[PDB]
RNA sequence: CUUGAGUCUCGUAGAGGGGGGUAGAAUUCCAGGUGUAGCGGUGAAAUGCGUAGAGAUCUGGAGGAAUACCGGUGGCGAAGGCGGCCCCCUGGACGAAGACUGACGCUCAGGUGCGAAAGCGUGGGGAGCAAACAGGAUUAGAUACCCUGGUAGUCCACGCCGUAAACGAUGUCGACUUGGAGGUUGUGCCCUUGAGGCGUGGCUUCCGGAGCUAACGCGUUAAGUCGACCGCCUGGGGAGUACGGCCGCAAGGUUAAAACUCAAAUGAAUUGACGGGGGCCCGCACAAGCGGUGGAGCAUGUGGUUUAAUUCGAUGCAACGCGA
């Protein structure tokens, strides 16, 4: 819609998927787009290159914004999640921050248990 | 872990070439000095029949297009067996240019040794034959996938 | 008589307990938007939210749930245990000086009290998470992992029971003990001559010295040398088991056997193998290059086959131009 060269990025980098959403600055939902989206199942889908094709099917179909500069916070324990934001640097989106926004918890909900 | 130097030969007792002394010692098969040194040296003589001139820069001319510069070396790390691209060294850079210019003498397909390898040397003087086919081979194979690099 | 024990003055560290709300991330729900065909989770898959339009973030709010950042073999307590924030009542320890009592003290079967978690009764909340549980997916049964959901349950008050590797497997009160380095609470002397060095109190953590132990090991906090008191053990299995007594809404708990079986059971530490661990090197063992065995014909041996008999031995790198 509008031109806004100038946003921000928030990822959910969970153990076998992962999100991306863009926005600008507000709360506007630009480009989003996860693994099992595009035919890719499967382990193929958990690599980084499934991070790489995901950032460039999302760079080539939400540039009807025009974003040029881009902010952005890792977050989630996601294997190999910075290639996606290396793509997104490589997709036309000069990256102007790299942080960790990563949500622990304060002990506050119980962590769930895991494969014994 | 054994190193040494390279063995001490001696240069062509006729064009002082130790290069193409490797090559007529690459060539030789079952010690045959006599017949093998007759029949390379009438075939370079049969280059000068061919050109028409002091024919000693043309065999260097020759060989400069037949001269690879990567290689392909198997290394088994992480799982599978790794290719590890690797450069090529000039003197064994000589040394693989001969032997495609060798290894194709004699599928040629003209009437003695002598005689096809002196139509090869011409041949590979202009970008022609096995020995340019295997050149470009193994010019693809290498550092065209530079991803295992 | 006053050193033990207490009493007085002022301060130090504080996650000891109630009662109250309080702020941030988060995450279920509600509404508004902007935007679009997807989300959601598996070594794969499917289940499950979506075309009046799904997730996901923006604005705000309800719900309950515990406080990361300080966070620290860091502090506190008789033990069991305590962590956002503050207050009232207090529970305990320590420090700096000066003064009083007359032995008032330590231990302690019963008895009383406190007492991890799990397990109940009454009255409530229960967002998320999580014993059981429907069901889906590979399936001659998966009732076992893996995935979304989920009952008590964690939470809140009043009451039930008293069991743990409740361990420092080391009961309590004391007398005399060579060092180093730090954790934490002190504050004196002389010049605070930017946070100054020496002596003087405690509680502790990692090493070792004589000493003790079967060894490991303990080693100013003793498992060192001694004084006072309480509990526990007399081979293993049955077994902390039946019958009892008491307690208990229930689970059962406490005290607590015998007939029968065996000749062992058990702690430390060497020397050993497990079959892969983990690391360091040799050998044409590999990678580069040469001719080769395997394609073909012929000589020769081996197993089969054949026969009246086709004489015997030999068999993975070490059997087959081997005895010959």
């Amino acid at each position: 819609r509008k031109q806004v060269s100038d946003g921000v990025a928030h990822i959910h980098a969970s153990f076998n998927n992962t999100i991306v959403t863009i926005t600008d600055r507000q709360g506007n939902a630009l480009g989003w787009a996860t693994a099992g989206g595009s035919g890719f199942r499967g382990s193929r889908k958990s690599t980084p290159f499934a991070a790489q094709v995901a950032a460039e099917r999302c760079a080539d179909a939400v540039k009807e914004y025009g974003i040029k500069n881009l902010e952005v916070m890792v977050k989630g324990p996601g294997p190999g999640r910075e290639s996606t934001i290396r793509a997104l640097n490589a997709a036309g989106f000069r990256i102007t921050n790299i942080t960790d926004v990563t949500p622990i918890p304060h002990n506050g909900c119980r962590p769930p248990k895991k494969r014994r | 872990r054994r190193v040494i130097g390279q063995r001490k030969i001696l240069p062509d007792p006729k064009f002082g070439s130790e290069l193409l002394a490797k090559f007529v010692n690459i060539l030789m098969v079952d010690g045959k000095k006599s017949t093998a040194e007759s029949i390379v040296y009438s075939a370079l003589e049969t280059l000068a029949q061919r050109s028409g001139k002091s024919e000693l820069e043309a065999f260097e001319v020759a060989l400069e297009n037949v001269r690879p510069t990567v290689e392909v070396k198997s290394r088994r790390v992480g799982g599978s067996t790794y290719q590890v691209p690797v450069e090529v060294r000039p003197v064994r850079r000589n040394a693989l240019a001969m032997r495609w210019i060798v290894e194709a003498a004699r599928k040629r397909g003209d009437k003695s040794m002598a005689l096809r390898l002196a139509n090869e040397l011409s041949d590979a003087a202009e970008n022609k034959g096995t020995a340019v086919k295997k050149r470009e081979d193994v010019h693809r194979m290498a550092e065209a996938n530079k991803a295992f690099a």
